[PDB]
C-alpha cells in the first residue's frame, strides 16, 4: 500500500492535475527539473507513493496525462513544472473531443484509450505495491468527461482489487463552456457511482461563489479557481503524502468513509480561504480552523450541510498546534451540532494531524464529508438536464455518434435513484 | 449550549424540569437515542448506566443513583434494614417486619415470622398485621394464616410488616394519614430535604374493629378519590400542608411540627441514605447521579414517626411541582452545568 | 520449567510486545545485545525466566516471541530498532498489504494467504521447548489484522496445539485514539470466533489508560508510546509469576484455575496501582493500605465499569515491592467493612495473594516514577459485561442499517455471520446477568 | 479470617486469605469455511467481469 497512479484528462483534468504536482512538488522540495533541496527527511519517508526514483536519484511524478488534443498538454510541457514529467506518458491524440461525451466515450476515445491503458500498465508494473488510481477531470467536457470514464471503466477490468480516486468537477451555469454540459454530467455521474470508491465533487459553482463573495475577486479567472482546487487537493492528500500517527491509505479511507457503496461523493472543504499573491499574516487559532472549516462557505460543493447529515467525516489539520486543542474543538462540533450527524454511525468523525503546513500558511485545515447534502448538487445537475431531454435538444450531437436516447433515460433514471438513497439516509433515525 | 434527553414520558416531575430546563435559553433537547447528551433524564427500568460517562469531551449526569432500588423496594429495603449493621435488627422507626415468598418457590423468613407472631398471641398484645408487595393487594388481619394464605394466593415476594393500630387522628374526624417527605440528593451525595411536604390524609373515622374496609386504613391518593365518600371535606385534596398541621399540632397537643415529627424524620432520612452512600456514591465515578426521593412516613399517637417505604420515583404535589422542580434544577442541575434555598441540608458530625 | 509462547498480532500487538519485552530484559537483567551476566548457565537451563527467554551457546537470551502483521511498517521498526539483536528474523513475519480495518480481509482474504507461514515459523519455537504450556496472544479487537487474522490463528492453535492454553491480552476499541469507524464490527466478530479458543483473556480499554495518563501522569494527549508502557506494567505483573520464583500462577493452567470457573465468563478485570508521574517532584510514598485500597476505585481499571454492581467470581491481588503478609490482611479487613465486595454464592469470598519482593521495574526517561511499593488485582467481577452492553450497542445501531457490511461481504463473508457473531454476544451478556443480577 | 497455603521463597511469598466459605471444529472444517468464502469471493469478481464485458 504505497504507489498511486495519477491520471489527468482533458483541459481541465490537465490543467488542476498540473497545479497539483505544482504544489505538491513544493511541499515535497522538489524542483521542477526532478532533484530535490528539503531541510527535513519528513519530506521523502514517502515520496515514493507519488513518484518514481530514476537515475541521478531524481523523482519522477507517477502521472499519466491524456488528451483527445495537443493545445492544453503542450501547454503543461510549457508551463513551469512542465519538464518534470515523464515524457512517455503524455497521451495525446489531435481530434479533440468537441464537450461530447460520446466522442469521449465511443468514438474519439476508443481510437486513444488503449494506448493509455498502455503507459497505465507499464507504470503500474514497477510498483512495489499499488495502492490504486487518482484521476483529475471534469464532468462537463468530452476528453475527461466521456473518456475518464471511459479509462476508469477499463482500469476497473484490469485492476478490480484496486482502489478508484477521483477529483471531478461539476458544472455550473456560472461557469460554463456549453450548454451540453448537463448532458455530459449526467452521462458520468451513472460511470462515477458504479466505478469509483471514492470522488471529490469539486463544484465549479461553489468555486466562483468562494471567489467573488469570500475572496472578493470580481472576475475570476480559470486560474482563481485552480488556486482553490490545487489546495484542497494538497489538503486531502496530506495523509498519504507524510508520515503520521495514521499511516493512512486509499483503502482504510474507502472503508471507513463509505458505508454504502454508491454512497461515495465526498464534499471537500478548505480552510483559511484565500487568494493567490495575498500574503495574508495572522495566526488561524485552532477554534477558528474548525469553525471555518465546518463553515458552508468553505466547501468546495455548492451544498448546505445543513439541509443534510453527515454520514462520515475526515479531517487533516496542517501546522504547529496543541493535538489536544484540536481533539477538543472536533468533538466541540460534535456534540453542539449533533443533530446534523447520523446517530447509527457512532464516532463518525476522524481527524488527524500533520507537522508540516502548506506554502504560504502557518496553519491549515482539510475537510472531506461524505454528507447526504452532497443530493443537491445531482439535483442541480438533473434539473439541468431534463430542462433539455423533454425537448430532446442537442440530442443530435450524441446521436450522430452512435448513441440512443435510452441510455440518457438510463442516466438520468440512475442519478435519481443516487437522489433518492441519499434522501433515504437523511430521513433514517436509529 | 447544554444538551439533555427524555427517557420517561410519564414522569410528572421531569417533565416540569424538562420544559424549565429549555426555558433557559441555553439547554437543548435532543432525541431519545442520542449519545452526545450531558443530562439523562432516564427511564425508570433498566436504565443503561453501563453507557453513561464514555462520552469525551461531555461531562454527563443522570437523574437516578444506579443501586438505589434497595432502598425503594419493600423486600430490599426490609432486608438492608436487617442486614447492615448502622441500621439494625435493633431499629427504632421501622415496623417490625418479614419477607415472605409465595408458596410456588418454597432467603424466607415465614418460619421466623410466625414466631414472634404467637408470642404477640402470648403477650395478649396486638397483633394485627399488613401484607403488602412492591389499592393493590393489601390485607390487614390478626389471623396469620389468613394472609399467608392471601400472599401465596398471588405469586410474588410479599412483606408481613407490623401494622400500627394506634396512629395520630387529626381533630375533626378522628382519620388517618401519611407524610410525605420530598428528599434530592446530588451528585456530592448532599441531603437535601424540601421544606413543604404534604399530608395524605383519610376522610373516613378511623375504625379499630372492621379492618378489610380499607378507606379508614389506607391513606393512597387513588383510593381516597374512589372508595371515600367524604373526599375533600377537611382538605382540599385530602392534602394538609405543612402550615395547618403545624398550627393544628400548636393549638390541640401544645407542640410543632419541627419538634414533634420532624426531627425525626430527618434522623430516619440522613440515617437511610448515609447507609448506602458507599453502595450509590458517584463521587469518583466517570458519570454523575442526583435523584429525587419520595419518603412516606407515619405518626403514631405517642407523636413518634415511623417510615413505612420510601419511593424511587415520587410525583410531587400539585401546588409544589414549581417550587420543587426550580430546586432540582438550581442545586442538581446547575451546579454540575452553570448558567450564564427551598431545602434543608441534612447534616451531622457528632464526635464519639 | 515449562516455555510459554508470546504471539503479537497486528500494530497494537506488536507495538505492546515491544514495551513488555523491553520491559522485561530491563527486570531480568537482560541487555538489548541478548547477553545476560546473570546467567552462569552459559548456553541454556530451566530457570523460570526461561519460560520467556531460550538461550544460545554464546550466551544470547531471545525472546519465546513471534511477531506477525500483514504490512512491514511496525515490525520494520522492530526489525531495525534498540532491540534489533534480541530477536531471530524468522520471528518477525510481515505481509505486504495490511487488511484496511476489516474483519473478513485479515481473517479471509489475507488471512489464508499466510496462516501456513505463520504456524511454521510458530513451530519453529515449540520444537525448541521441552514442555510446552501454551500461548500469550496479543491483538487489538478493532484492528482488520488484530481481529481477523488473530481469530484464524486462535482456531489453528486449538487444532495444532489442542492440549495448551492460550491466554489473550487484547487492546478494547477507544474513540479517542481509535482508527477506524469500523471497531465494534470487527471487535463483535473476533470475540465470538475466539471465545471458545481462549483460556483467559485481559481487556485492556484504551479509554482507561487513556485517561489514566492524563490524571495521573500529568500527559495532555497521549500517545501510544505513553499507552504501551503503561500497559506493559500491567501485563508485567501478571506474567511475573511466570517468569519468577512463586508459588502462585506458576502456569498458565492457573491462571484458569484461580480466575475462570466459568469458561465463558473468562474476562478478568485489571486494576492497577498507584501510577505516579515521573515529573512529580515531592511524592509521598503510598502505603500498603492505600495501594490495596486503590485497587478498588474504577479510576484505576484497566475498564472503567462498576464493581459495586455486579458479583465477584475470584480475586488475586499480585504485589510488587516491600510488602509482608500481615499488611496485606491489615489492608483487606478494612477494605471489606467500606465497600461493596459481594461474591456468587457458589464461591469463597476471598483472596489469593502473591508478592514479589523486587520492586517494579521503570523504562529509563519513561512517565512512570519509581515506587516503593505496587499491586495489581485481578478480580473477575460480573460489572466487565458493561463493556461488551457498549460495544453491543454500537454494533446494532450501525448494523439496523446494514451500514459498511458490503466491505465485509465483499471479502467473502456472509451477512450471517455478523447476526451469529451478534447472537453469541447476545448469549454472553445474559450468561453474565444470571451469574451476578437478582430478581 | 484464616491465611492458608502459605508458600515463602527467596524472591517473595503467596498465601490466601479467605473471608467467608461459599454459602472445537477440524483442520478441514476451517479449510473449507476458508474455502467457501474465497468462492463467494471468485464469483463476485466474475459478476463483476461479466458485466463489464456487456
Ligand atoms: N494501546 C494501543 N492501542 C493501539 C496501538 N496501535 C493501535 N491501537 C488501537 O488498535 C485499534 C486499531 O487496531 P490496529 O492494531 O492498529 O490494526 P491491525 O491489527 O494492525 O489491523 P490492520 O492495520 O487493519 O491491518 C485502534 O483502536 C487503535 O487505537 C498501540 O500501539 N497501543
Ligand atoms: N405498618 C403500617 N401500619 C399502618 N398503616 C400502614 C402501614 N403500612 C402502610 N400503611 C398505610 O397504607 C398505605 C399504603 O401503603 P404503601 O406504603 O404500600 O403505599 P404504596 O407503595 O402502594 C404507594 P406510594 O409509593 O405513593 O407510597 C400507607 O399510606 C399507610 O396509610
Ligand atoms: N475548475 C475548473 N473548471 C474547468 C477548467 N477548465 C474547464 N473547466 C470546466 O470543465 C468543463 C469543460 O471541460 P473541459 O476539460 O474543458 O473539456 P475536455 O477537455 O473535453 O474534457 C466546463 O464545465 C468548464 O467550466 C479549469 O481549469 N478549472
Ligand atoms: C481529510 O483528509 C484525509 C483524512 C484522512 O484521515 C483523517 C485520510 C485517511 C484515512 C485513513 O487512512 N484511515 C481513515 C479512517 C477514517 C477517515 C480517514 C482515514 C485521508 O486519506 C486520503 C484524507
Ligand atoms: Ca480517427
Ligand atoms: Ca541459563
Ligand atoms: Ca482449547
Ligand atoms: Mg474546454
Ligand atoms: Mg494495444
Ligand atoms: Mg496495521
Amino acid at each position: 500500500m504505497r504507489e498511486i497512479v495519477h491520471i489527468q484528462a482533458g483541459q481541465c483534468g490537465n490543467q488542476i492535475g498540473a497545479k497539483f504536482w505544482e504544489v505538491i512538488s513544493d511541499e515535497h522540495g522538489i524542483d521542477p527539473t526532478g532533484s530535490y533541496h528539503g531541510d527535513s527527511d519528513l519530506q521523502l519517508e514517502r515520496i515514493n507513493v507519488y513518484y518514481n526514483e530514476a537515475t541521478g536519484n531524481k523523482y519522477v511524478p507517477r502521472a499519466i496525462l491524456v488528451d483527445l488534443e495537443p493545445g492544453t498538454m503542450d501547454s503543461v510541457r510549457s508551463g513551469p513544472f512542465g519538464q518534470i514529467f515523464r515524457p512517455d506518458n503524455f497521451v495525446f491524440g489531435q481530434s479533440g473531443a468537441g464537450n461530447n461525451w460520446a466522442k469521449g466515450h465511443y468514438t474519439e476515445g476508443a481510437e486513444l484509450v488503449d494506448s493509455v491503458l498502455d503507459v497505465v500498465r507499464k507504470e503500474s508494473e514497477s510498483c512495489d505495491c499499488l495502492q490504486g488510481f487518482q484521476l483529475t477531470h471534469s464532468l462537463g467536457g468530452g476528453t475527461g468527461s466521456g473518456m475518464g470514464t471511459l479509462l476508469i471503466s477499463k482500469i476497473r477490468e484490469e485492476y478490480p482489487d484496486r482502489i478508484m480516486n477521483t477529483f471531478s468537477v461539476m458544472p455550473s451555469p456560472k461557469v460554463s463552456d456549453t450548454v451540453v454540459e448537463p448532458y455530459n454530467a449526467t452521462l458520468s455521474v451513472h460511470q462515477l457511482v458504479e466505478n469509483t470508491d471514492e470522488t471529490y465533487c469539486i463544484d465549479n459553482e461553489a468555486l466562483y461563489d468562494i471567489c467573488f463573495r469570500t475572496l472578493k475577486l470580481t472576475t475570476p479567472t480559470y486560474g482563481d479557481l485552480n488556486h482553490l482546487v490545487s489546495a484542497t487537493m494538497s489538503g486531502v492528500t496530506t495523509c498519504l503524502r507524510f508520515p503520521g500517527q495514521l499511516n493512512a491509505d486509499l483503502r482504510k479511507l474507502a472503508v471507513n468513509m463509505v458505508p454504502f457503496p454508491r454512497l461515495h461523493f465526498f464534499m471537500p472543504g478548505f480552510a483559511p480561504l484565500t487568494s493567490r499573491g495575498s500574503q495574508q499574516y495572522r495566526a488561524l487559532t485552532v477554534p477558528e480552523l474548525t469553525q471555518q472549516m465546518f463553515d458552508s462557505k468553505n466547501m468546495m460543493a455548492a451544498c448546505d450541510p445543513r439541509h443534510g447529515r453527515y454520514l462520515t467525516v475526515a479531517a487533516i489539520f496542517r501546522g504547529r498546534m496543541s493535538m489536544k486543542e484540536v481533539d477538543e474543538q472536533m468533538l466541540n462540533v460534535q456534540n453542539k451540532n449533533s443533530s446534523y450527524f447520523v446517530e447509527w454511525i457512532p464516532n463518525n468523525v476522524k481527524t488527524a494531524v500533520c507537522d508540516i503546513p502548506p506554502r504560504g500558511l502557518k496553519m491549515s485545515a482539510t475537510f472531506i464529508g461524505n454528507s447526504t447534502a452532497i443530493q443537491e448538487l445531482f439535483k442541480r445537475i438533473s434539473e439541468q438536464f431534463t430542462a433539455m431531454f423533454r425537448r430532446k435538444a442537442f440530442l443530435h450531437w450524441y446521436t450522430g455518434e452512435g448513441m440512443d436516447e435510452m441510455e440518457f433515460t438510463e442516466a438520468e433514471s440512475n442519478m435519481n435513484d443516487l437522489v433518492s438513497e441519499y434522501q433515504q439516509y437523511q430521513d433514517a433515525t436509529a | 449550549m447544554y444538551t439533555f434527553v427524555v427517557r420517561d414520558e410519564n414522569s410528572s416531575v421531569y417533565a416540569e424540569v424538562s420544559r424549565l430546563l429549555l426555558a433557559t435559553g441555553q439547554w437543548k433537547r435532543l432525541r431519545k437515542d442520542n449519545p452526545r447528551f450531558n443530562l439523562m433524564l432516564g427511564e425508570r427500568n433498566r436504565l443503561p448506566f453501563g453507557r453513561l460517562g464514555h462520552e469525551p469531551g461531555l461531562v454527563q449526569l443522570v437523574n437516578y443513583y444506579r443501586g438505589a432500588d434497595k432502598l425503594c423496594r419493600k423486600a430490599s429495603l426490609v432486608k438492608l434494614i436487617k442486614t447492615s449493621p448502622e441500621l439494625s435488627e435493633s431499629c427504632t422507626w421501622f415496623p417490625e417486619s418479614y419477607v415472605i415468598y409465595p408458596t410456588n418457590l418454597k432467603t424466607d423468613e415465614r418460619e421466623v415470622f410466625l414466631a414472634a407472631y404467637n408470642r404477640r398471641r402470648e403477650g395478649r398484645e396486638g397483633n394485627v398485621w399488613i401484607a403488602k408487595s412492591s389499592g393493590e393487594g393489601i390485607l390487614i388481619s390478626s389471623e396469620a394464616s389468613e394472609l399467608l394464605d392471601f400472599i401465596d394466593e398471588q405469586g410474588q415476594v410479599h412483606v408481613i410488616q407490623k401494622y400500627l393500630e394506634k396512629p395520630l387522628l387529626l381533630e375533626p374526624g378522628h382519620r388517618k394519614f401519611d407524610i410525605r417527605s420530598w428528599v434530592l440528593v446530588d451528585h456530592l451525595y448532599n441531603i437535601y430535604l424540601y421544606r413543604e411536604g404534604v399530608l395524605r390524609t383519610s376522610s373516613e373515622p378511623y375504625n379499630s374493629a372492621n379492618f378489610q374496609d380499607k378507606t379508614c386504613h389506607l391513606t393512597n391518593h387513588c383510593i381516597q378519590k374512589e372508595y371515600s365518600k367524604n373526599y375533600g371535606r377537611y382538605e382540599e385534596g385530602n392534602e394538609m400542608f405543612f402550615e395547618e398541621f403545624n398550627q393544628y399540632l400548636m393549638d390541640a397537643l401544645n407542640t410543632t411540627l419541627e419538634n414533634s415529627i420532624l426531627l425525626q424524620i430527618k434522623h430516619i432520612i440522613r440515617s437511610c441514605l448515609m447507609c448506602i452512600e458507599p453502595a450509590i456514591s458517584t463521587k469518583h465515578l466517570h458519570y454523575q447521579s442526583f435523584q429525587l426521593f419520595g419518603f412516606d412516613f407515619m405518626v403514631d399517637e405517642e407523636l413518634k414517626v415511623w417510615l413505612i417505604e420510601v419511593n424511587g420515583a415520587p410525583a410531587c404535589a400539585q401546588k409544589l411541582y414549581a417550587e420543587l422542580c426550580q430546586g432540582i434544577v438550581d442545586v442538581a442541575i446547575s451546579s454540575v452545568f452553570p448558567l450564564a434555598s427551598i431545602f434543608i441540608k441534612l447534616h451531622h458530625h457528632h464526635h464519639h | 520449567m515449562r516455555e510459554c509462547i508470546s504471539i503479537h498480532v497486528g500494530q497494537a500487538g506488536v507495538q505492546i510486545g515491544n514495551a513488555c519485552w523491553e520491559l522485561y530484559c530491563l527486570e531480568h537483567g537482560i541487555q538489548p545485545d541478548g547477553q545476560m551476566p546473570s546467567d552462569k548457565t552459559i548456553g541454556g537451563g530451566d530457570d523460570s525466566f526461561n519460560t520467556f527467554f531460550s538461550e544460545t551457546g554464546a550466551g544470547k537470551h531471545v525472546p519465546r516471541a513471534v511477531f506477525v502483521d500483514l504490512e512491514p511498517t511496525v515490525i520494520d521498526e522492530v526489525r531495525t530498532g534498540t532491540y534489533r539483536q534480541l530477536f531471530h528474523p524468522e520471528q518477525l513475519i510481515t505481509g505486504k498489504e495490511d487488511a484496511a480495518n476489516n474483519y473478513a480481509r485479515g481473517h479471509y482474504t489475507i488471512g489464508k494467504e499466510i496462516i501456513d507461514l505463520v504456524l511454521d515459523r510458530i513451530r519453529k519455537l515449540a520444537d525448541q521447548c521441552t514442555g510446552l504450556q501454551g500461548f500469550l496472544v496479543f491483538h487489538s479487537f478493532g484492528g482488520g489484522t488484530g481481529s481477523g487474522f488473530t481469530s484464524l490463528l486462535m482456531e489453528r492453535l486449538s487444532v495444532d496445539y489442542g492440549k495448551k492454553s492460550k491466554l489473550e491480552f487484547s487492546i478494547y476499541p477507544a474513540p479517542q485514539v481509535s482508527t477506524a469507524v469500523v471497531e465494534p464490527y470487527n471487535s463483535i466478530l473476533t470475540t465470538h470466533t475466539t471465545l471458545e479458543h481462549s483460556d483467559c483473556a485481559f481487556m485492556v480499554d484504551n479509554e482507561a489508560i487513556y485517561d489514566i495518563c492524563r490524571r495521573n501522569l500529568d500527559i495532555e494527549r497521549p500517545t501510544y508510546t505513553n499507552l504501551n508502557r503503561l500497559i506493559s506494567q500491567i501485563v508485567s505483573s501478571i506474567t511475573a509469576s511466570l517468569r519468577f520464583d512463586g508459588a502462585l500462577n506458576v502456569d498458565l493452567t492457573e491462571f484458569q484455575t484461580n480466575l475462570v470457573p466459568y469458561p465463558r465468563i473468562h474476562f478478568p478485570l485489571a486494576t492497577y496501582a498507584p501510577v505516579i508521574s515521573a515529573e512529580k517532584a515531592y511524592h509521598e510514598q503510598l502505603s500498603v493500605a492505600e495501594i490495596t485500597n486503590a485497587c478498588f476505585e474504577p479510576a484505576n481499571q484497566m475498564v472503567k465499569c462498576d464493581p459495586r454492581h455486579g458479583k465477584y467470581m475470584a480475586c488475586c491481588l499480585l504485589y510488587r515491592g516491600d510488602v509482608v503478609p500481615k499488611d496485606v490482611n491489615a489492608a483487606i479487613a478494612t477494605i471489606k467493612t467500606k465497600r461493596s465486595i459481594q461474591f456468587v454464592d457458589w464461591c469463597p469470598t476471598g483472596f489469593k495473594v502473591g508478592i514479589n519482593y523486587q520492586p517494579p521495574t521503570v523504562v529509563p526517561g519513561g512517565d512512570l516514577a519509581k515506587v516503593q511499593r505496587a499491586v495489581c488485582m485481578l478480580s473477575n467481577t460480573t460489572a466487565i459485561a458493561e463493556a461488551w452492553a457498549r460495544l453491543d450497542h454500537k454494533f446494532d445501531l450501525m448494523y439496523a442499517k446494514r451500514a459498511f457490511v458490503h466491505w465485509y461481504v465483499g471479502e467473502g463473508m456472509e451477512e450471517g455471520e455478523f447476526s451469529e457473531a451478534r447472537e453469541d454476544m447476545a448469549a454472553l451478556e445474559k450468561d453474565y446477568e444470571e451469574v451476578g443480577v437478582d430478581s | 479470617m484464616e491465611v492458608i497455603e502459605l508458600n515463602k521463597c527467596t524472591s517473595g511469598q503467596s498465601f490466601e486469605v479467605i473471608l467467608k466459605p461459599p454459602s472445537d471444529p477440524s483442520l478441514e472444517e476451517i479449510q473449507k469455511k476458508l474455502e467457501a468464502a474465497e468462492e463467494r469471493r471468485k464469483y463476485q469478481e466474475a459478476e463483476l467481469l461479466k458485466h463489464l464485458a456487456e
